[PDB]
């Protein structure tokens, strides 16, 4: 399908690990609106101090979706993971077979386009 | 048993070259010198010790003894029918 | 569905035979390695399902001698 | 549940035969490995599960002779 | 015992080759494929073959067709001779 | 697709025979491996598909004897 | 707990022989390794456990002969 | 202290046979590894301790023969 | 002082037998390794230190026969 | 095209013979690992392509004896 | 050709890797103009913040093709990775058998030379 | 001055076989290891030094037979 | 059976070598190449 | 070109035998290795071309016997 | 100069025999490996050097027999 | 160019024999590896070279007998 | 120089025999390796070298018999 012999090989690599690792994602709103996407979720940590002590500990969710089924996701759209909901902030460009989805939490902040 | 005796004796040896048949016998058994398939007959001269290289071999099968109890087993059945026919065994066989 | 996977198995043999049986593949922190079989086991394996399916003959009833 | 058990074994054979039975998967911080079993073990297991289950005849009794 | 003797003798040689069995007969057992009962073979000379690597021409040596069977009859025939009273050598 | 299959396998032997079969290739963060097939097994595979395809004769029927 | 452990062992055998005997598991900062067993030993363990269990017949007392 | 000993040993045999004898553990700096035994030796240990303990008869004497 | 190691070695065997003989332990730069001993030589070491100590009779002088 | 590989193979034979058969060339971030074959089977490949090549005689019809 | 008995080895490896991954592309404009080039394409990530926050997440294409084809390229010339177009920005010095090609996106920005 | 080594040897024997012959130590830049001897030779070593030392008889000679 | 005895007895010895076929007989089976049929 | 082929082989044997068969080199990321060759086959290789080339006699034929 | 190494080698055996034969020691950035021999060869080395040393009788010429 | 390389090879035997055959030599980023050869063939490459050189005899023509 | 060669070889045998043959030594960024010979070849390497020298009688001829 593609003049690599490697990407098609690694295309098989991503689908199985996405099957073996992570859960499904129930996207809400956006042009995709109702759809279900498989991906691998993880939520590392991050603590900011701001002033003297203003520890605002939180997390930075990630999804690692396959780019074929998540085209034109845009940015403002949200997403429900299992019972909890997130909202996408950045969609990384594909590494060759898939990319990384950077998730916010709660409601997306405004639009402020104009 | 008679047919089995032929075939077991019918295949004297075998050759284990990875080349073609025609080259193999022309290098291991002889033959060739054709006039103008059925492979090629080999003249029965004498001696004819062949040169070899690795990966090839000439193995001649030992086959097996042709009367492994056959004749004695033959007598037993012959005795059996001989009694049945009412005639002496030595006369019948 | 025997026949199509039979061809796929035959293809996989050809891929494995020359250079194409991918054992492992590595990306930045993403690797997977598949279990590797022999060649003879596959050869008898593919032989197993070609006879069971409806393709042409490959086996004959021994052989007799006449004179 | 033998029928789907056979079907899983049926699937678990062909995928293992060609390229698909993955030995292990690594995801940069998370990885799991699975013990690899011989192809012979699958065939024995799938056969004995096949004969015991409700599917039809595969192998008949010993062969006789007649002139 | 006689029936078992027949079968053991009736199979003499075996052909092992991943090649198609039709070509296997042609390139090993002479054959006349130029002409489903497989194929007959004409009895002739030695016809030494040129089997490829990975092939074999095993010849089954079978076993002694009378491995004590005649002697075993001797014991049985004597016993049955006692039952009928007639001397064994007359019976056998 | 036998004829090109013959060419592919035969070429696959040659480059492997001298030096040119790639066991594995690594680019930083992206490497793949292939199962290293033997040499003897390939020739049987090479020998197998040439006779079964429409390729010309390469071996004849034993050899008689005459005085 | 004969029935419970026998069913658990059978399921373990099934997943192991298919694809799912997790040899070791690693999540960054931690890892454990479960030891790996053979398959014939597991099968004979299954056999002895079931014949010990109060389940139905599985064996027969040799066999007779008659003209 | 033999009955609980044999019970624990049998449980260990069961879990090792199925999936649950961890050989190596590691927590990002602290790790331990245990020597691994076989299965036959463990089973014979089970047998000898069971016959030595107060559990009742399990293996009887040689069998006679009557016409 | 022979029964102490009798208890110690016997306890070690069961510790070794089940899961607990620590082959080695490492803690972030503090790591030691202990050489492993098989079960056989261990048991055949258990087999004599107790007979030479005041443990009860465990072996009997061959065996006689009588019609 | 027989002479091409024939010359290439014998050159590879000589190349492999002394010191030059390189199984892997490494540049930072770029590893390419070729496979390697034994000298014997390499000679066998040499032993085959040349005889089917219409080059000079290299074989003889056994050897007869005369008093 | 190469007086090192090693350059032929590594260069041949360069042929394999490019042939076994990284697709092929063609050149637009420039001295080479219409010509097809096979390399290895990838796109890492790069984020800048500028002011209070102006996150401008983008990419950084690279090619890693052997030097002989990529000669007389300069910088203003463009190219396309199949359906997607780019333009050369920097050419790495010869590694010994190849070099890296750093690409922009869209139209090259002006000339601003004289 | 042989008893202490005899005592040292058997003491070295006991802990080595149970759990306590350190194969190697590690102190993050100060690590060493020792060659590991088997148990067979050690039993021979303790035996030969046992008899040569001033300890009394342990193994008598031959055996008598009488009716 | 008689034919089989001929051929089996005929091929008495055999020699294998990577050397030249003509050369081998010179250095092993005496040969007379110093002065078709091999 | 046999003579230089032979000459290269001569040094190839001598340098390999003493100290100079370079297994691999490593220029800080620019590293390459070579496939190792046995000693007998190299002698065999150096043996065959020695007589094959126009070199003088090195091995005569059989041996006579006279009283 | 036979006495010094005789004592040294015998002591070396005992130090090797229990736990103390260090094969390598790794100070931070400074390590060195000492290869180690077997024990029987060392034991033989003990025997040969002491007898050639002017040591007392340790072996006796065969053995006579008397009724 | 025969006697002097023999002298070097003879020295190489002694150099390899005791402690000094350099196997792998490593510097900062730069390191090369030499192949390892067994002693016997090295001795063979010494011994058989003595016969084919013009040096003094070391072999005698069998050995007769006389009453 | 054969006499000191014996002295060198005899010394090299001894320290190797006890503990003092360095397999390899590493200083940070500078490590070298030395091939380790066996003992028996070294032992005979002692043997044939001293009998070659003018060293005194080490071995004698065969022993006869007389009634």
């Amino acid at each position: 399908d593609f003049d690599n012999l490697f990407d098609a090989a690694i295309a098989r690599a991503d689908e199985t690990i996405r099957g073996y690792m992570g859960t499904s994602a129930t996207i809400t709103s956006g042009e995709q609106s109702g759809a279900v996407i498989r991906g691998v979720f993880d939520d590392p940590e991050n603590i900011s101090y701001a002033g003297q002590g203003v520890r605002v500990e939180g997390s930075s969710p990630s999804l690692f979706v396959r780019t074929d089924e998540v085209r034109q996701l845009r940015r403002g759209d949200t997403l429900t993971i299992g019972e909890e909901n997130f909202w996408v902030d950045r969609v990384s460009p594909d590494d060759g077979g898939s990319c990384h989805l950077w998730l916010g939490r709660g409601v997306p902040p405004a639009v402020n386009r104009r | 048993q008679l047919q089995s005796a032929i075939v077991k004796a019918m295949y004297a040896a075998t050759i284990e070259s990875e080349l073609d048949t025609q080259s193999a016998m022309d290098f291991i058994l002889g033959a060739n010198s054709q006039e103008q398939y059925a492979a090629a007959p080999v003249r029965l001269g004498g001696a004819k010790v062949p040169h070899l290289m690795p990966g090839d071999s000439l193995n001649l099968q030992t086959a097996q003894d042709t009367d492994n109890g056959y004749s004695v087993f033959e007598q037993s059945l012959l005795r059996y029918i001989a009694a049945g026919l009412g005639v002496s065994y030595e006369q019948l066989s | 569905t025997r026949q199509e996977e039979l061809a796929a198995a035959r293809a996989a043999l050809h891929d494995l035979m020359t250079g194409k049986r991918v054992a492992t593949v590595q990306k930045d922190g993403r690797r997977v390695e598949f279990t590797a079989t022999s060649v003879s086991d596959l050869k008898k394996y593919i032989a197993e399902l070609e006879v069971q399916t409806g393709m042409t003959q490959r086996r004959r009833g021994p052989a007799g001698f006449y004179v």
